[PDB]
């Protein structure tokens, strides 16, 4: 449900030049180390939570 | 016999549905994406 209260910043790529990824936090609330370790293996910076 | 969002949470387990659903629909689709090797697509849908 949370893609509904950001669907305007996915959208925004058609008028903008944005790039931009898209990841789930898993059903684990403790298990976010494996995202935060995605997080730096792509190297990104500006991180939407 | 119709898709519908489920809540991650919700503890009822007395429903079945014969709708094919949608993350190995989903997962379809972009194999059938990888397939035809592209780099650049636009995916247009009516309702959010």
């Amino acid at each position: 449900t949370g893609l509904i209260r950001l669907q305007e910043l996915i959208k925004a790529p058609s008028r903008y030049n944005l790039r931009l990824k898209i990841r789930q936090l898993p059903a684990d609330t403790k298990d976010a180390k494996p995202l935060l370790k995605e997080m730096k293996r792509g190297k990104e910076f500006h991180v939407i939570f | 016999t119709r898709w519908k969002h489920q809540v991650s949470d919700n503890k009822d387990s007395f429903y079945v549905s014969l709708y094919p659903d949608f993350s190995s629909l989903s997962r379809a689709i972009l194999d059938l994406v990888q397939f035809f090797k592209w780099k650049t697509v636009t995916v247009v849908y009516d309702d959010s």
